[PDB]
């Protein structure tokens, strides 16, 4: 493994987070209850690092 | 009509394909009313001073 391989893999795995949404207004059903999406990446633990 | 890929038999795919482009707003989530019928509310800030 070369270091490069090493920088881009947390690059990845160690990423920021992306939200969306769920029954929002475009839907014709139009759901009563629209609840958001939390997607999280963040390495916070040394373990989790390696 | 914008082309995803060749498809091996010269025959495009496209967004077409996959997809139903239209003109839509960005965000359809807030409306307004003004004595019980539809308008755009445009609130207009004073300057300070």
């Amino acid at each position: 493994v070369t270091a490069n391989d090493v920088i881009n893999a947390v690059n990845d795995q160690n990423a920021q987070y992306a939200t969306g949404k769920i029954g929002e207004e475009p839907v014709v059903n139009k759901s009563p209850q629209v609840i958001s999406i939390t997607m999280q990446g963040r390495l916070q633990t040394p373990q989790e690092f390696e | 009509n914008i082309i995803l890929r060749v498809n091996e038999d010269k025959s495009f795919l496209r967004i077409k394909d996959v997809a139903k482009v239209e003109i839509g707003a960005e965000q359809y989530n807030s409306t307004g009313r003004l004595n019980t019928s539809a308008a755009v509310p445009i609130i207009i800030n004073l300057q300070s001073g």
